[PDB]
């Protein structure tokens, strides 16, 4: 996260680190949606162009964390993956359309002051909250700038951007399964996700019921925090038929 | 039933330092 | 060792 600040303790209790076993390194962010299910970006797990194709036994999920590198004994909990489920129409070839995947943990994780699930939006929350100008919050342990790394979990609040402006920022084709977010140049505040933040949550706090909803998944951008560019997020609500479908069947 | 209510914030009625920025953008 | 060692039970 570029131009963010340190998270408060327990600020983002749904944050998950996807951690590679060998070499031991940060793979991506992710989020906890129940005691056994974790949400992330498909391209955290599968992306042929960069020869990424992670199997269950390659990775671990670290929940309850604040410090990036330390083992937070008797705070964090580390979970093994039972199974990965990638959206069957995830378009890695062109534009990261439907950049979404689920991971079922081997055992349920115990909730705690530091570990707690985020809500998924329903159609009404989406329609209420996913509006140009409305801010969400993006958290992660990714780079502090494009071209270094945080001691602790970083947070930034960013406005959702009008769809034409998102389109006009890029040569990539933007689908209804994505929204972008970020300050414009003339807004003179900044902030963005960056490398290692992919997979992590874009959350909003509903003013109607005072709960947090994951509206987005950190997906992609062209550089980090550049003037005139924005971050692109998976639209969680548009893909919730699939989420429900996976969770109901498995 | 408990989703999105943080044990250290909503659960104890404490606000984090920037959640008001979000609220203020919601209209 | 950029990351601190995880307990071996998780590996
Ligand atoms: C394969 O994954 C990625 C690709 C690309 C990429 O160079 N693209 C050009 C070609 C096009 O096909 C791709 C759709 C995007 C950029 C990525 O940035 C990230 N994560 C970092 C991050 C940084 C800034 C903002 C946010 Cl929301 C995210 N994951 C990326
Ligand atoms: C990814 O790996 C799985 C299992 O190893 C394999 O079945 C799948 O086709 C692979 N896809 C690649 C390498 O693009």
């Amino acid at each position: 996260i570029v131009e963010g600040s340190d998270a408060e303790i327990g600020m983002s209790p749904w944050q998950v680190m996807l951690f590679r076993k060998s070499p031991q390194e940060l793979l991506c962010g992710a989020s906890l949606i129940s005691d056994r299910w974790v949400l992330t970006a498909a391209h955290c797990l599968l992306y042929p162009p960069w020869d990424k194709n992670f199997t269950e036994n390659d990775l671990l999920v670290r929940i309850g964390k604040h410090s990036r590198t330390r083992y937070e004994r008797n705070i964090e909990k580390i979970s093994m993956l039972e199974k990965i489920y990638i959206h069957p129409r995830y378009n890695w070839r062109e534009n990261l359309d439907r950049d979404i995947a689920l991971m079922k943990l081997k055992k349920p994780v115990a909730f705690s002051d530091y570990i707690h699930p985020v809500c998924l939006p329903d159609r009404e929350t989406a329609a209420s909250l996913l509006q140009a100008g409305y801010k969400g919050r993006v958290t992660g342990w990714g780079n502090l700038k494009e071209t270094g790394q945080p001691s602790v979990l970083q947070v930034v609040n960013l406005p959702i951007v009008e769809r034409p402006v998102c389109k006009d920022s890029t040569r990539i084709r933007i689908t209804d399964n994505m929204f972008c977010a970020g300050y414009k140049p003339d807004e003179g505040k900044r902030g963005d996700a960056c490398e290692g933040d992919s997979g992590g949550p874009f959350v909003m706090k509903s003013p109607f019921n005072n709960r947090w909803y994951q509206m987005g998944i950190v997906s992609w951008g062209e550089g980090c925090d550049r003037d005139g560019k924005y971050g692109f997020y998976t639209h969680v609500f548009r893909l919730k038929k699939w989420i429900q479908k996976v969770i109901d069947q498995f | 039933a408990d989703c999105g209510l943080r044990p250290l914030f909503e659960k104890k009625s404490l606000e984090d330092k920037t959640e008001r920025e979000l609220l203020e953008s919601y209209i | 060792g950029d990351f601190e060692e995880i307990p071996e039970e998780y590996l």
